[PDB]
């Protein structure tokens, strides 16, 4: 549902 | 929220998603207080009945966003928690009393024309407005209707309600840690927060100083925008010692 | 902060949202 956020802010 | 309006741009400069970073999701609302410090409701973090006991590695907080499920490229920041600090008498056994927490972001956040923090109120500025009639704003991207979901966060004005008639709507006990506000059934206006819109910021704008401060927490309610029932405010106010505490002692 | 409360594309620029008036209006 969401918009995948960049994968620097998941590491 | 039930029965608002799609915010402007800017308008709330100091709206926060706490978000989970696995699945993602909205979580929360919450609202700036400083470059690195965000205010929010405890129940967000910290809800046993329903299994909810979030650390910090769980979850980023949102800043400056408009639309609930975008990824607004250039506009929003997003930060990462360095710690979580629930009150130690947050009652999450009966009645959500003192449902306020904060948390510490690992790096400031730069300000914008979309991120800039809201005010805490002082002793007089809560004596002047804090009262039956006195309306203030509720925002979030929680659900539109009790029983569905914004494009953008969403904005509704409200006026607090007196104590005996809040008390009156419930069985829960209300604390003087709590404020309710709403309008009455005889009233015709309606409008409430609702599910994810926990946590968000209850703020009046005040007419001698021209700023807006967050008088309230979004807390609890029975049902959304029901007649006769009330959304429950935590009482920023109130709580503002263990606030002052906590951001001098980290 | 210095600056809380005070909206950038708003009290900044000397500019109202469409709905503060209601707020203003009720603090009678
Ligand atoms: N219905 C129960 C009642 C209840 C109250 C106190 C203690 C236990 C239950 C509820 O409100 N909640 C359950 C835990 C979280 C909270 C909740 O959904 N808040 C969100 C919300 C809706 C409107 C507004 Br304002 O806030
Ligand atoms: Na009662
Ligand atoms: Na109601």
């Amino acid at each position: 549902d969401f918009e995948e956020i960049p994968e620097e802010y998941l590491q | 929220i039930v029965e608002g309006s799609d915010a402007e741009i800017g308008m709330s400069p100091w709206q926060v998603m706490l978000f989970r970073k696995s699945p993602q999701e909205l979580l929360c609302g919450a609202s700036l207080i400083s470059d690195r410090w965000v205010l929010t409701a405890a129940h967000c973090l910290l809800y046993p009945p329903w299994d909810k006991n979030f650390t910090e590695n769980d979850l980023l907080v949102r800043i400056g966003k408009h639309s609930r499920t975008r990824y607004e490229r250039n506009i929003e920041k997003i930060s990462m928690l360095e710690k979580i600090y629930i009150h130690p008498r947050y009652n999450w056994r009966e009645n959500l009393d003192r449902d306020i927490a904060l948390m510490k972001l690992k790096k400031p956040v730069a300000f914008s024309d979309y991120i800039h923090p809201v005010c805490l109120p002082d002793r007089e500025t809560a004596a002047s407005l804090l009262q039956a009639g006195y309306k203030g704003r509720v925002t979030g991207w929680g659900n539109l209707k009790e029983t569905g979901q914004p494009s953008v966060l969403q904005v509704v004005n409200l006026p607090i309600v007196e104590r005996p008639v809040c008390k009156d709507s419930t069985r829960i006990r209300i604390t003087d840690n709590m404020f309710c506000a709403g309008y009455k059934p005889d009233e015709g206006k309606r409008g409430d927060a609702c599910e994810g819109d926990s946590g968000g910021p209850f703020v009046m704008k005040s007419p001698f100083n021209n700023r807006w401060y967050q008088m309230g927490i979004v807390s609890w309610g029975e049902g959304c925008d029901r007649d006769g029932k009330y959304g429950f405010y935590t009482h920023v106010f109130r709580l503002k010692k263990w606030i002052q505490k906590v951001i001098d002692q980290f | 902060e210095a600056d809380c409360g005070l909206r950038p594309l708003f009290e900044k620029k000397s500019l109202e949202d469409k709905t503060e008036r209601e707020l203003l209006e009720s603090y009678i």
